């Protein structure tokens, strides 16, 4: 609405670092993981197809790159 | 009917144990393919008794 | 008799000679 | 002929949800006695799809049970009713085991399929020996994309009018309306010409199935409520590695918080390994997709369906024994101890084993 | 009503299994018993 | 299951990045093994082992 | 980072999904050496024939 | 080649294409004229 | 047992469900009102037509 903008920003904190704006550096998920929730290994199984379809299934790559 | 050949005879027997050789292999991959029925979840059995399916292993 | 006789005895043939690879056997499957 | 053989009636509009009588195919196993399966087609889709699946002697489904491919209310030659209450539609099935003299089934589904099939489970689950759903999830699909699409078409087909629309204009319609080559496909099969030419319509009641869709509340299809509760018996889930409808990373939970058995990814929930292609939802189609699906298909039948929560496989059923609550039974002189639980026949209220039994038992005596 | 109530309650095959044949495709009991059903219908 | 319980899993695969350095060739790794086991003692207080 | 510790899981995690399906890779893996006995064992067959052909 | 690009853009059919089998059109043929002879 | 407090958490459980169904519940109770309104509409569709009829 009219006030909206103005309101909202007056309430609440956005995120100022633009961190995910560098696109190597994003994070796959192996940094803060999940131990112990039920979907632990399908969790495990997302970030193994994240290192691949970044490297085309050549995680070779992955290895010589920086982590 | 009674007596077919000399030549006959050679492969007669060769052919049979020939086939005896490959039914023996077909027999082994039969026989595992039954006793698998009773292997299921590797990952919830206990070490020494997924070992004792895999008689062999330890040795 | 005359017809139908030798269907069977055609498919028998054409397995053994399909399954003949060196021409030693091409020939005694021809023979 | 024999193996197969599908009853045949005329759907009914039914305005008492309880008056709702279930039509479909069954197909006769091999061998004389063996338990029954009911399974549930996607929605709006044929059951004849799935006729090769439990058909095919390399994957040898019969072998093990009798399969039952049931079509729900307002679907196939099913009755017909405005309501699609998972409640409703559960005691349906009841209803139609007991007139087919079934005392308990198993139960499967292929995507919506297998929300209706958990459904049973979920209200009769002293009669459901287990469950096997196939790309699904007791979950809210009304904002996934698939479903979506689904329910974007449904929308589209209600504005051809058969009456004044020709042969050849509905083909136009469908082609334009319709991207998805498979879901065309099933709607022009479902498409049929009543007794006398009169004309044609769709086999699915499209009016009734729009509401559900369109409304897109909690009634919908696509969602799943909590009034449908907890299935508290044995559940396998397989679904594509790439799937639209049931993802990896979050739509797995949904199975922990509904199923309590669920031990987890690699026992109860696999995902096979396929590419990224938007007919994997049709497994059957693709060997690849079934043969995994059918292996681990006959090892829930075999091994896991039907048997007790606290013992591991069927292997265990007559030398793992039980703990026992105290205070438990009405009998006050028992000395409390591990029990191995009662595992009854697939029909034993329809039948008289047991009473057989019993006197053979006593002539040994 | 009585009598009512009393009412109540190969060879295609091997026609089609030699059409399946001569093409040499791979043919199932289930498929030609739907066309010998497909057939009658 | 050595593939579910990350005690054996650290364990076993942590022995196997050892004993494979044997093909850097320095001497035989069943003398000296007995070694780095004593010599971990002596660098492993900065991690209080 | 330092992801040593987080390899030894990939790579545990890998190997468990490959168990969970060890029956139907080895099944896959006898299909093949089926198809090869089944075409060794095609040769009995016709011999067994000769007889009526004769 | 060109007039053929340019212009591309039955029960048995589908008993058929369910199990997923190629079929050819002599083989359609023949089944129909089985069910009509 | 003394289940006072249970009792107030199954209606609270069952109120969450009457407040899910909420739309579904009340287009329904509004699908026999409309009926009632089609059908006094339905004097007005014979009327406009005895014109054409005379
Ligand atoms: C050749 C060996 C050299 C060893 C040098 C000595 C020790 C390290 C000193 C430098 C400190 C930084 C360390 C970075 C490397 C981390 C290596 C590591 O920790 O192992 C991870 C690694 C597996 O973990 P990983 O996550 O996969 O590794 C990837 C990285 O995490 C991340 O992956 P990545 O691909 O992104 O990174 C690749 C890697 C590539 O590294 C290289 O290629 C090495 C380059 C050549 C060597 C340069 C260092 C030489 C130092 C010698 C001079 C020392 C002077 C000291 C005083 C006098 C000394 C006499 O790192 C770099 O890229 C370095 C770039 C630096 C960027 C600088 C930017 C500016 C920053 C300015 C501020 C700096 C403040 C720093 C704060 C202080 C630092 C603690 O473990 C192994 O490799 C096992 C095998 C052993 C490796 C050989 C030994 C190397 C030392 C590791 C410790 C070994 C412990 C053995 C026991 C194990 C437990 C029982
Ligand atoms: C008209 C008022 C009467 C007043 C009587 C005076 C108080 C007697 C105290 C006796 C101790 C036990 C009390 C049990 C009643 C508990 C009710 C309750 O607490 O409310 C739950 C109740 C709802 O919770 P609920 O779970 O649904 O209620 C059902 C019960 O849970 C369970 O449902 P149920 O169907 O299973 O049971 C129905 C209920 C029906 O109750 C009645 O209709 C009252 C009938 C008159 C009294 C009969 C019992 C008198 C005690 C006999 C003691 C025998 C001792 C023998 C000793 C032998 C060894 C030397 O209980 C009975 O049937 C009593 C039968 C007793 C059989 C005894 C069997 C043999 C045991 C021998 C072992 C001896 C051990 C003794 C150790 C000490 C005691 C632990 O709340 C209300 O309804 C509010 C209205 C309150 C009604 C008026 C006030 C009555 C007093 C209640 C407490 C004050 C409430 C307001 C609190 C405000 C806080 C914000």
């Amino acid at each position: 609405s009219l006030h909206e903008k103005m309101q909202t920003d007056y309430l609440w904190v956005k995120d100022h670092s633009q961190a995910d704006s560098w696109a190597k550096a994003r994070t796959h998920g192996y940094n803060y993981i999940a131990h112990t929730v039920p979907n632990k290994k399908e969790r495990y199984e997302m970030i193994w197809r994240s290192m691949g379809k970044s490297t085309d299934w050549e995680l070779e790559k992955f290895r010589l790159g920086k982590k | 009917s009674s007596a077919s050949s000399k030549a006959l005879d050679d492969i007669e027997n060769e052919l049979s144990f020939h086939a005896a050789i490959w039914l023996n292999a077909y027999a082994d991959y039969t026989m595992f393919l039954f006793e698998l029925e009773e292997y299921n979840d590797p990952n919830d059995y206990l070490m020494h008794e997924n070992f004792d399916f895999f008689r062999g292993l330890e040795t | 008799q005359a017809p139908g006789n030798q269907d069977k005895i055609l498919k028998w043939i054409s397995t053994l000679s399909n399954k003949a690879t060196t021409g030693e056997s091409r020939s005694y499957c021809t023979q | 002929s024999r193996i197969i053989n599908h009853l045949r009636g005329d759907p009914v509009y039914q305005d008492n949800t309880k008056d709702v009588s279930l039509r479909g195919t069954f197909l006769r196993g091999k061998y004389d006695d063996l338990p029954t399966m009911i399974f549930f087609t996607e929605a709006c889709d044929l059951t004849a799809n799935w006729i090769p699946f439990f058909t095919n002697p390399q994957y040898d489904i019969l072998a093990h049970r009798n399969v039952w491919l049931l079509n729900p209310r307002n679907f196939g030659n099913s009755d017909r009713h405005p309501s699609f209450d998972l409640q409703e539609m559960s005691d349906d099935v009841m209803r139609f085991m007991y007139s087919q003299k079934i005392s308990m089934a198993t139960l499967g589904g292929h995507g919506i399929g297998g929300k209706i099939a958990l459904a049973v489970g979920c209200y009769h689950a002293e009669r459901v020996t287990g469950v096997f759903s196939i790309d699904s999830s007791p979950m809210d699909q009304r904002y996934h994309e698939a479903f979506k699409e689904f329910k974007g078409y449904v929308n589209a087909l209600t504005e051809i009018n058969f009456k004044t629309w020709s042969d050849k204009d509905v083909k136009v319609f469908l082609k334009e309306n319709i991207k998805d080559p498979k879901w065309r496909s099933i709607f022009t099969n479902n498409i049929s010409k009543n007794a006398k030419t009169q004309s044609d319509s769709f086999n699915f009641e499209i009016n009734y199935l729009n509401h559900n869709l369109n409304f897109n509340k909690a009634d919908s299809l696509g969602n799943w409520a909590v009034k449908n509760g907890i299935y508290t018996g044995r559940a396998h889930f397989i679904f594509p590695e790439y799937s639209r409808w049931v993802h990896l990373a979050t739509n797995t939970l949904p199975m922990h918080k509904v199923c309590a058995r669920v031990k987890g990814f690699g026992h109860d929930i696999f995902y096979v390994q396929g590419d990224e292609n938007p007919l994997n939802h049709w497994v059957y189609d693709f060997e690849n997709y079934a043969n995994v699906v059918a292996s681990k298909l006959n090892k829930f039948l075999h091994s896991y369906d039907g048997v007790h929560a606290l013992l591991k496989d069927r292997t265990e059923i007559g030398n793992f024994m039980i703990p026992d609550r105290i205070k438990s039974r009405n009998d006050s002189k028992h000395i409390y101890g591990d029990y191995s639980p009662a595992h009854l026949h697939h029909n034993w209220r329809f039948n008289h084993i047991y009473e057989k039994h019993d006197e053979l038992d006593k002539k040994l005596n | 009503k009585r009598l009512l109530e009393k009412l109540n309650t190969a060879p295609q095959n091997l026609e089609v299994e030699n059409i399946l044949k001569r093409y040499h495709i791979n043919y199932t009991q289930a498929l030609i018993d739907e066309l010998v059903d497909w057939k009658t219908g | 299951n050595p593939n579910t319980e990350e005690n054996t899993i650290d364990s076993d695969y942590l022995a196997a990045s050892g004993t494979v350095e044997a093909e850097k060739e320095i001497t035989s790794i069943d003398d000296y093994l007995g070694l780095v086991f004593a010599i971990a003692y002596v660098f492993g207080v900065f991690f209080y082992v | 980072p330092l992801l040593q510790r987080f390899y030894r899981r990939a790579a545990a995690n890998e190997i468990f999904t490959m168990e969970a399906f060890y029956h139907e890779n080895i099944e896959n893996k006898l299909r093949n050496l089926m198809r090869i006995t089944k075409g060794q064992l095609e040769y009995w067959d016709i011999h067994t024939s000769y007889g009526e052909i004769r």
